[PDB]
Formats: structure tokens, C-alpha cells, sequence
């Protein structure tokens, strides 16, 4: 019966939240409250990189730290040299629609995606030097918000169907599949092992998916609407979120709760864009009055804010060697600050 | 069809259910002891002097 | 109409005969007799003593010719010395037959208006041309036209303020007392004519600056879509140098023929026709594209208190074409006369003075995007 | 978690009221506009009406207008449906859902057939 | 050395530049539209009619009196819309089309009227006009002359409306007919003109599916659209 | 336009008005 079948994963869900429960003696603020506060965190815009015709959804920094690539409405994929602010390449793209763009950890590959529901891969490394299609992965029958390369041959896409894919770009197909969710699927991201991902999706949920096994281990709840971003903290063991009910989350993986929440009351706007800094103790969050929050990830203060764009800022990025942010921005400019 | 996904719904919180939870403070603790391992390499914490930053 | 150059050589060429008259004439041969003489004035001829002495009006005067039958009287006696003026020592003479034969308040009130204006305007554009470059968010076609419309505005402005300067100094007290010993002044100088042909120029630029403004509006309503660099080229070519296509050939005209009072009297209205037509074209033009814009302003409010709106659209819309030019652009100079003559450079001066003033409060003061930046600019800092 | 709970369906001849009530949790409910919506059966989902945060302005399809009253309360964190003279074609099964942001004059999606800050319905048949 | 590489650089840089300066021209030349509609609206024949004359996304380009149009048509994307409309916050337009014969899924009109109101009160559209297609005129018309209609029962305020003055009838309608067509668009204006604020406007047209006209009214709306945008920048 | 036509109206009065002073300078005996 339907009703039983209902009946018994409410009973189930219960006793989960018994368990969540059972294990918070104290909150993240208790055993935080004796640290020093960060200060006032003072950045200024370093670098706009201008060339961008409309508004840009995604950028991704390569692991390099110097080279980026940024995705605009536009139809173009633009690679920067963030120090010298030259552009390195253009790609021009077959559907203007996209919504995410990913590089890959070998500097060889970009992806990107959006209403055409494909993930494309460029070769930056052609034997003639100008930048080509490899592949084009086909199969999600939603568009794709998010894509990251584990490797040459591997990238994890999240979709508008509900679902995350993972591929294997030589044959173009689909190895793995992950469903579980109910909403759009707006953003992944890795572990620093890349052995798990986080998705965060439009049921205001988020999941965490064993990448060999192809099965949910766990979903974290307390949002109220959509979750737009996600990011790992530094050492796999915790992610963010940023959501449309105007906060920021804290979830811990092994206490399988939520942990923190970043929000004020002048805050009355949704989160696009998460990243946390290289030691983890700061949290940025891109917002839609058009402002990126600068939050002490341990005490849930604002130190500091970034105030330079004049329109939606849609994604962020913080370089692997953590020595800058970059903010893209529906303005059709990136920032870099320190 | 509703029969089916709530089977599988429920499968899905067996799974869930049948994990290993740490203590919250012992989870609160670990993030604590990560951020101060990593304060003095984090660039964006730690105002580093306008010689080896690349963007000044 | 006679000038103090012209004046001052015939002067100088009476003195030369009347002083041939005091050496080439021959002796009265009568002693006792009211010796020749020659005042700067007049030049005197010995007379026999107990009578008049008959001379008629200086032919170098500009008025000699209106009163021909004017003569100069001069009384000896047979004391034979003239009579000199009581408690001085020059002789006496009588010349009220030969005597000399508010504009000024209406020009002085007039100089002080638009002096006034252009200096309001001229101060209150350069805060507002900062204010459109400060703000990186504000560059766009539309306010690079604003700027260069800006530009030419206090191009005008500095080339009036330097011009009445010129005009001072070329009616100085040494510039008449150099012209009277025949000696060069400021007048003859080439910076004297590049004064007023500086003047000539940036009045013109400021016209079709109006021009390009309502021509750039123009093709945006048009609908016409075109290469906005190209556009751009052309547009700045118009109205930087297509002044140049006319005041150059104005002053070769004018070094040629009319080379006289630094550039400044319209003496042959055909050659003062070489500038003021050019502008004429584009105050007409400049007007049609106004009509055409206000209809399809109207159109627009049909669709969607019409009067109040369009009101605000129309007034608003005046300084940035310079549509008040208009009323009095077709009465020309040769026929304006008296009160009339009054009233259109009134109007001319004194509204063309202020519009830069205008132009800067419309379209940069008052603008929407212009406040914007500056409460974010107050916002941002306030986050400090 | 966003969960919302409806009650108060049952059996009704033509001509009988019913009071819907839909309990709401995992949200603030005063920032979020709240929506009724029913299935019926063999069709899809239909929007029936709409209340605004503060319960101030209201909206209807035309079949149920002054025949359907829709409330909120804020303090306890319910959305009510009063159904008065009911017919035989409000047979379906009533869904509350919220709008999908808060703060949010528009409404996207609450009718989509698998929209997630939506209830599992109370059946009503006439 | 490294001046080797730089200069090289800056010689990628300005072939790109140069490039992205052409790409511009032809970017700001093309006006994008959004087609949004029920599939039950008749939009598939429009855009059908249009590709004689001259996947996750449909694209088709029509050029009218040498002006480039790119529309944008849905496919394969899920009825959750709250993501990926805010893809289409800057098109010229957005043509929703509206089968005006569904008012008796029990209410289609109904929805496509929430549909509409979500799309005007979204903050990310609120710059975005709207080219309005009231699409079942034919249709409609067939249907409310047989008296099986009955506008009422699905809007009771259809019983006290009356035709207003500025009213055109096509030659040879019905007042009933007439009457029933200018409703179902002031249903869609009392939405549009409600937090319009002289940002956004709405253009309703009485369409069929097979109508030759749809693309010169997407045109002429589209250059009002433009108009009233240079307008507005103007202060006029 | 009205910056040339008041400057050549202006230049014409001074003009006069030096001439007229070089006059009433002779009856000086400049």
C-alpha cells in the first residue's frame, strides 16, 4: 500500500532526526566562541577583466592560479592570464546558452554546457593550435548548471533533469548516474580526493554521492528554498551551501547535520556563489544585490564584503594557491581581489 | 508508479539510516583545529606584503 | 564706416600741406600783424590785423564732409598778437561750426548677462564633464556625444572671455595713444585676428555639436542600425571639422579683403554670410529633427496627462539641440534693426549663455543614472 | 525540512462545506506567498487561489469565487481553505504548496507535476 | 627571454580583441526573442509559418526589413521554469502565446494567465517586455457563436463586463465574438498594468497560428521596445 | 549668430568712440 510505504519512511525519517539529535551536545558557536575574531577583511578590486559582450554565469580557475576561464551568455568561452589581464583564447560556442563552464586539473581541457543540455569538451592543446570540439556529451534531458573534470577522461555534470551524470569523455557515455533528487540540480562539487561529490538542487536539499558506487550516502536538509552554490570545505569533511532563502549552511559530513548559518536581517536576497579561502576560515558568498559577503566560517560574522559590481554576481572562485578571488558577474566583468 | 518511488524512497533512508554519526563538538572541534593548522597559508587571511603578491 | 586709422593719415597728410602753407606762402609784407600759426586742430593763416581770420573746417574730419560750409574764425588785432582765453594762456577760438557730428547701456547690459551665463555654464560643465568620466559605469556613445557637446560648450565660453578681453585691449588708452603717434598696436598683430577667428570656430563647433547631438538621437529613432565605430568616426569628424570647412575659407576671405579691425566689423555682409549660413543649416536641421522627436514622443504617450509629460520632454529636450536659436535664427542681421535688433541678440546671448548651464543640469545633475552613482559611491563608502 | 500537511478532506454532499487546514514547518511562513491547488481526477494539477504574506491580497479561479475562502495565520503557521457549497466537480485532491522564494511577488511552478515545497494533498469528493 | 613571451601574448591578445570587436557588431545588430507557450497554444505552427517565409533550445532566424531576429524556442527542459527563464532577462522580448479557446486541465487560460503574471513580477524580467500572441482567435470564435461556451462559469466577471469603446472589431465579427476576444486580453492587462512602471510593456495582438502578419508585429513591436528604451535614456 | 553680430556691434562703437577722443585729444593740442 501507498499509504504504508508513506507511512513507513515518515517513521524512518523520525528516528534519522533522533539520531541528528542525539549526537549535538553543543553548537559550532559554543566550542567557537573563545577564538579571535578574523577583523575586518579589507580587499580591493586588483584586476576587471573586460571582453565579455553579456551577462557571464560561470568561471573556473585553473590549478595553476594564473589562467581562468569565465562563460558568458554572449556565446563565447574566454580563457584569461588573470595576471597580465590578456585573453589567451575565444572560444565561440554553438548554443550562447550556458550556464556553467569547468577547466580542466591538467590545463588541457575546458567544458562547458547550459540550455543545450550538453556538456562540451574543448582541446586547448591541439596539434594546430586552434581550439577544437573533442567531445560532445549527450544524454542529460535537462540543461546543465554545473560540470567538473576529475581527470582528462572524467567530468561530473549536474542537470536540469533532476540528475548528475558521470562520463567517460572518450566514448561519450554515461558510466554512472545519480538520482535521488527531485529539483533541478544547480550546482556539484568534488572532493579534494575526488572520490564523493555534493550536489545542491532545487528541493533545497543536498546529497552526497559515492562516484564508483553510483548511490547516495547521505542528504542534508534545513534550507528553506532552492540551493543555488555549493563548495567543499578545504578538508572534505564539510560543505556550504548558498540558498534562494537568503543564508548560507554549514554542513559537517560525519555529524551528518547542518552546523552553521550564515544570515542578517539586511540579507533578504538569494546566494549565487559560494567558495570558502585556503585555510577554510572564510567563506564567500556572491549575492543578488549584486555584493559577495566575506563570512567568518567559525564565528558566522560578515568580515568583510566585496562592493564593486553593478549587476548580479553569478559566480565565484578562489585559486588553489588562495591567493585570489575571482567574481564574475551578469555586468559581463570579472573581478580579481586580494 | 507512486507505489514505486515510495519504495524506493524508503530504500534510499535505510541506506541513510544505518551510518555512523561523530559527536557534533567532536565535528565542531575538527573544523576549529583545520583553520588554525592553515591560518598562516591562507593569503586572503593573512594580508601577505606587496611582494610576492602576483595582482599588486 | 570711417576708422581712427584712416583718420589719423589724414591727419598726418593735412599737417604735411599745412606746414608746406607756413614756409612755401609768401610774407604778408605788413608788420604788426597776428603771426601763422598751426594748433593740432587747425591750421592758421596770418590775417591782417582788426579783423576775422577765415579758415574753413579741417578736411580730415569724419564729419567734414556733413557740414560743408563750416569755417573756423580766428580775431587779432592791431595789438598784433591774438587774444588768448581769460585766466589762460592758449588763444581763444570758436568752433561750434565745426563741433562734433543708450546703445552703450543696452550692450553693457547685454555683456554682463551673458557673461554671466557663460561663466555659470562654463563652471557648472566641467564639474559635470568630471562627473561623466569619473563614472566608468557612464561611458557609453551617449555620453561621448554629452562630452564633446560639453567640450564645444566651454570651448565658447573661453573663446567669449578671451574675445572681450581682445576687444579691450585693442581700445586701450596706449593702444588710441599709438594709433594717434602712428605706431603699431595690438590691432595690426596676427594674434589679434586668430582672437576672433578662434571665436568664429568655437561658436561654430558648439552649432554642430547641437547638430550631431539631434542626428545621433536621430538614428537611434530611426531604428537605423549601423557600425556604432564608423558611426562614431563620422560623427566627431562633423563636429570638429566640418567648422573647419567654412571659417578657414572665412578668414582667407577676410585676410584678403576685409583686413581690418582684427576680424570684428562685419562691414561686407556677403562675406560674414560664409559663416553665418553654415550655422543657419544646422539651427534647421537641428529644428527638424526636434519636430520629428517630440512626434514620436506624442505617439508614445498616445499608447500607453499627455500635456504634462510632453511638456517636461519638450523643455527638457530645447537645450541639448539649442531650438531657442530658431525664433530669430531667420531674421537676418542685415534687416534687424532698433528694438528688434535688441531683442534678438537678447535672446541669442542670453539663452545660449545659460544653455550650457542647462545642458549640464539636464543631462548630468538631474540624470537618474548620474544620482545612481553617486548614492552606491556614498553606499560603498559608507561600508568602510 | 520544507514539509507541509494538509487535512481536513473528506465526503460531502452537494451543497456542503468543508475546512481544509495545511500545517506548515522548516520555514518561515510569514515570508512565503502560500497557494491551493487541486488534482482532479483524470487532469492535471489547477491553481485555485493564492494568499499574499501578510494575508492582505487574495486571488481566486473563477470556479470557486465566493464559494471558497482562502486565510492564513502567521502566529500558527497554517493556511486554511473554507469550501462552501461544494460540487460535484471540486472532487480532486487538494495540495497546499508555498512559492518556491520568499520575499517574491512572482509564483513559478507550484503547479508543475513535480514541484517539491508542495504537500501530499487531502482527498475531497462531492 | 620573458619579453618573448609577453609581446607574444599581447599578439594573441589583439587577434582576439580584433575579433571580439567584429563579434560585437554583430551581436548588438540581432535582437533575441524568448518563444514561450503552452505546447496547446498553437506556437509550433507559428514558428512553422515564419521558416517558409524565409535539443534543449530551438533556434530560428528570420530577418524583417534587413533586421536580424533570433528566437528562441524551449524544448526538452522540464515545467520547473524558476531557473532557466532568468537565462532570458535580456532579450528584446519575450512572445508568449496564449491559446485564447482554452478557457474550457480543466482551465488552460487560467494557467497561462499565473504563467504571466509569474513572468511580469519576476525581478530578473522586470526589464523584459512582452509580445503577447492571443492565438485561438479562430477558434475562439467558432466556439462562443455556438452558445456551448459559457466564459462565465470559468470567470464570473465575464457575466457584468461589457466591450470597451476602443474596441476594433474585425469586419463582419460578431459583438459576441468581439466581446469575448477583449476580455481575455483585459485579463492580461489587469496583470500588465499593475507594476508595468514604465519599465516593461506589454503588446497583446489578437493572432491565429497560420497568420502572415506575426512576423511584421513582432518587428513593429520590437522597434517600439528599442524606441521607448532610447527614450527613456534620454529622459524624454 | 548672436556672439558675432554683438561683437561687431560693439567693435563699431569703440571705434567711434576712440575716434572721437583722437578728435577731442587735438582740440587739446595733443
Amino acid at each position: 500500500e501507498l499509504d504504508q510505504l508513506r507511512q513507513e519512511a515518515e517513521q524512518l525519517k523520525n528516528q534519522i532526526r533522533d539520531a541528528r539529535k542525539a549526537c549535538a551536545d553543543a553548537t559550532l558557536s559554543q566550542i567557537t566562541n573563545n577564538i579571535d575574531p578574523v577583523g575586518r577583511i579589507q580587499m580591493r578590486t586588483r584586476r576587471t577583466l573586460r571582453g565579455h559582450l553579456a551577462k557571464i554565469y560561470a568561471m573556473h580557475w585553473g590549478t595553476d592560479s594564473r589562467l581562468l576561464v569565465s562563460a558568458s551568455q554572449d556565446g563565447k568561452l574566454i580563457i584569461w592570464d588573470s595576471y597580465t589581464t590578456n585573453k589567451v583564447h575565444a572560444i565561440p560556442l554553438r548554443s550562447s546558452w550556458v550556464m556553467t563552464c569547468a577547466y580542466a586539473p591538467s590545463g588541457n581541457y575546458v567544458a562547458c554546457g547550459g540550455l543545450d543540455n550538453i556538456c562540451s569538451i574543448y582541446n586547448l592543446k591541439t596539434r594546430e593550435g586552434n581550439v577544437r570540439v573533442s567531445r560532445e556529451l549527450a544524454g542529460h534531458t535537462g540543461y546543465l548548471s554545473c560540470c567538473r573534470f576529475l581527470d582528462d577522461n572524467q567530468i561530473v555534470t549536474s542537470s536540469g533533469d533532476t540528475t548528475c551524470a558521470l562520463w567517460d569523455i572518450e566514448t561519450g557515455q554515461q558510466t554512472t548516474t545519480f538520482t535521488g533528487h527531485t529539483g533541478d540540480v544547480m550546482s556539484l562539487s568534488l572532493a579534494p580526493d575526488t572520490r564523493l561529490f555534493v550536489s545542491g538542487a532545487c528541493d533545497a536539499s543536498a546529497k552526497l554521492w559515492d562516484v564508483r558506487e553510483g548511490m547516495c550516502r547521505q542528504t542534508f536538509t534545513g534550507h528553506e528554498s532552492d540551493i543555488n552554490a555549493i563548495c567543499f570545505f578545504p578538508n572534505g569533511n564539510a560543505f556550504a551551501t548558498g540558498s534562494d532563502d537568503a543564508t548560507c549552511r554549514l554542513f559537517d559530513l560525519r555529524a551528518d547535520q547542518e552546523l552553521m548559518t550564515y544570515s542578517h536581517d539586511n540579507i533578504i536576497c538569494g546566494i549565487t556563489s559560494v567558495s570558502f579561502s585556503k585555510s577554510g576560515r572564510l567563506l564567500l558568498a556572491g549575492y543578488d544585490d549584486f555584493n559577495c559577503n566575506v563570512w567568518d566560517a567559525l564565528k558566522a560574522d560578515r568580515a568583510g564584503v566585496l562592493a564593486g559590481h553593478d549587476n548580479r554576481v553569478s559566480c565565484l572562485g578562489v585559486t588553489d594557491d588562495g591567493m585570489a578571488v575571482a567574481t564574475g558577474s551578469w555586468d559581463s566583468f570579472l573581478k580579481i581581489w586580494n | 508508479a507512486s507505489i514505486a518511488q515510495a519504495r524506493k524512497l524508503v530504500e534510499q533512508l535505510k541506506m541513510e539510516a544505518n551510518i555512523d554519526r561523530i559527536k557534533v563538538s567532536k565535528a565542531a572541534a575538527d573544523l576549529m583545529a583545520y583553520c588554525e593548522a592553515h591560518a598562516k597559508e591562507d593569503p586572503l587571511l593573512t594580508p601577505v606584503p606587496a611582494s610576492e603578491n602576483p595582482f599588486r | 564706416t570711417v576708422s581712427l586709422w584712416e583718420t589719423v593719415q589724414k591727419w598726418r597728410e593735412y599737417r604735411r600741406q599745412c606746414q608746406r602753407s607756413l614756409t612755401e606762402d609768401p610774407p604778408p609784407a605788413t608788420d604788426l600783424f597776428c603771426n601763422r600759426t598751426f594748433d593740432e586742430y587747425a591750421c592758421w593763416p596770418d590775417g591782417e590785423p582788426g579783423s576775422f581770420v577765415n579758415v574753413s573746417c579741417p578736411w580730415y574730419l569724419p564729419w567734414a564732409s556733413s557740414v560743408p560750409q563750416g569755417h573756423v574764425y580766428r580775431f587779432c588785432t592791431a595789438e598784433g598778437l591774438w587774444l588768448q582765453k581769460d585766466n589762460s594762456s592758449l588763444p581763444w577760438r570758436d568752433l561750434s561750426e565745426c563741433e562734433e557730428s543708450s546703445p552703450e547701456e543696452q550692450l553693457l547690459f547685454l555683456y554682463i548677462i551673458y557673461t554671466v551665463g557663460y561663466a555659470l555654464s562654463f563652471s557648472a560643465l566641467v564639474i559635470a564633464s568630471a562627473i561623466l568620466l569619473g563614472f566608468r559605469h557612464l561611458h557609453c556613445t551617449r555620453n561621448y556625444i554629452h562630452l564633446n557637446l560639453f567640450a564645444s560648450f566651454i570651448l565658447r565660453a573661453l573663446s567669449v572671455f578671451i574675445k572681450d578681453a581682445a576687444l579691450k585691449w585693442m581700445y586701450s588708452t596706449a593702444a588710441q595713444q599709438h594709433q594717434w603717434d602712428g605706431l603699431l598696436s595690438y590691432q595690426d598683430s596676427l594674434s589679434c585676428r586668430l582672437v576672433f577667428l578662434l571665436m568664429q570656430y568655437c561658436v561654430a563647433a558648439n552649432y554642430y555639436w547641437l547638430l550631431v547631438e539631434g542626428v545621433y538621437l536621430y538614428t537611434l529613432l530611426a531604428f537605423s542600425v549601423f557600425s556604432e565605430q564608423w558611426i562614431f568616426r563620422l560623427y566627431v569628424s562633423i563636429g570638429w571639422g566640418v567648422p573647419l570647412l567654412f571659417v578657414v575659407p572665412w578668414g582667407i576671405v577676410k585676410y584678403l579683403y576685409e583686413d581690418e579691425g582684427c576680424w570684428t566689423r562685419n562691414s561686407n555682409m556677403n562675406y560674414w554670410l560664409i559663416i553665418r549660413l553654415p550655422i543657419l543649416f544646422a539651427i534647421g536641421v537641428n529644428f527638424l529633427i526636434f519636430v520629428r522627436v517630440i512626434c514620436i514622443v506624442v505617439s508614445k504617450l498616445k499608447a500607453n496627462d499627455i500635456k504634462c509629460r510632453l511638456a517636461k520632454s519638450t523643455l527638457t529636450l530645447i537645450p541639448l539641440l539649442g531650438t531657442h536659436e530658431v525664433i530669430f535664427a531667420f531674421v537676418m542681421d542685415e534687416h534687424a534693426r532698433g528694438t528688434l535688433r535688441f531683442i534678438k541678440l537678447f535672446t541669442e546671448l542670453s539663452f545660449t549663455s545659460f544653455q550650457g548651464l542647462m545642458v549640464a543640469i539636464l543631462y548630468c545633475f538631474v540624470n537618474n543614472e548620474v544620482q545612481l552613482e553617486f548614492r552606491k559611491s556614498w553606499e560603498r563608502w559608507r561600508l568602510e | 525540512q520544507v514539509q507541509l500537511q494538509e487535512s481536513g478532506g473528506g465526503l460531502v454532499q452537494p451543497g456542503g462545506s468543508l475546512r481544509l487546514s495545511c500545517a506548515a514547518s522548516g520555514f518561515t511562513f510569514s515570508n512565503y506567498k502560500m497557494n491551493w491547488v487541486r488534482q482532479a481526477p483524470g487532469k492535471g494539477l489547477e491553481w485555485v487561489s493564492d494568499i499574499s504574506q501578510s494575508g492582505a491580497s487574495i486571488s481566486y479561479t473563477g470556479s470557486v469565487k465566493g464559494r471558497f475562502t482562502i486565510s492564513r495565520d502567521n502566529a500558527k503557521n497554517t493556511l486554511y481553505l473554507q469550501m462552501n457549497s461544494l460540487k460535484p466537480e471540486d472532487t480532486a485532491v487538494y495540495y497546499c504548496a508555498r512559492c518556491p522564494a520568499p520575499f517574491t511577488r512572482d509564483c513559478f511552478d507550484v503547479t508543475s507535476t513535480t514541484y517539491a515545497y508542495r504537500g501530499q494533498g487531502t482527498q475531497v469528493t462531492v | 627571454d620573458q619579453r618573448n613571451e609577453e609581446k607574444a601574448q599581447r599578439e594573441a591578445n589583439k587577434k582576439i580583441e580584433k575579433q571580439l570587436q567584429k563579434d560585437k557588431q554583430v551581436y548588438r545588430a540581432t535582437h533575441r526573442l524568448l518563444l514561450l507557450g503552452a505546447g496547446e497554444s498553437g506556437k509550433n505552427t507559428i514558428v512553422k509559418q515564419m521558416r517558409i517565409l524565409h535539443s534543449g533550445i530551438f533556434e530560428t532566424k528570420f530577418q524583417v526589413d534587413k533586421v536580424n531576429f533570433h528566437m528562441f524556442d524551449v524544448g526538452a527542459q522540464r515545467d520547473e521554469r524558476r531557473k532557466w527563464i532568468q537565462c532570458f532577462n535580456d532579450v528584446t522580448a519575450i512572445i508568449f502565446v496564449v491559446a485564447s479557446s482554452s478557457y474550457n486541465q480543466t482551465n488552460r487560460l487560467q494557467a497561462a494567465l499565473k504563467l504571466f503574471d509569474s513572468i511580469w513580477n519576476n525581478k530578473w524580467l522586470r526589464d523584459t517586455s512582452v509580445i503577447l500572441f492571443l492565438n485561438k482567435q479562430d477558434l475562439l470564435a467558432e466556439k462562443v457563436l455556438a452558445g456551448k461556451s459559457k466564459i462565465e462559469d470559468y470567470f464570473p466577471e465575464f457575466a457584468r463586463y461589457t466591450t470597451p469603446e476602443d474596441a476594433t472589431p474585425e469586419p463582419g465579427e460578431d459583438p459576441r465574438v468581439t466581446r469575448a476576444k477583449y476580455f481575455i486580453r483585459d485579463e492580461f492587462l489587469r496583470i500588465s498594468t499593475a507594476s508595468g512602471d514604465g519599465r516593461h510593456y506589454c503588446y497583446p495582438h489578437f493572432t491565429c497560428a497560420v497568420d502572415t502578419e506575426n512576423i511584421r508585429r513582432v518587428f513593429n513591436d520590437c522597434r517600439d521596445i528599442i524606441q521607448r528604451m532610447h527614450l527613456r535614456q534620454y529622459e524624454l | 549668430h548672436g556672439d558675432g553680430t554683438f561683437t561687431s556691434d560693439l567693435s563699431k562703437q569703440m571705434e567711434e568712440e576712440a575716434v572721437r577722443l583722437f578728435i577731442e585729444w587735438l582740440k587739446n593740442g595733443g
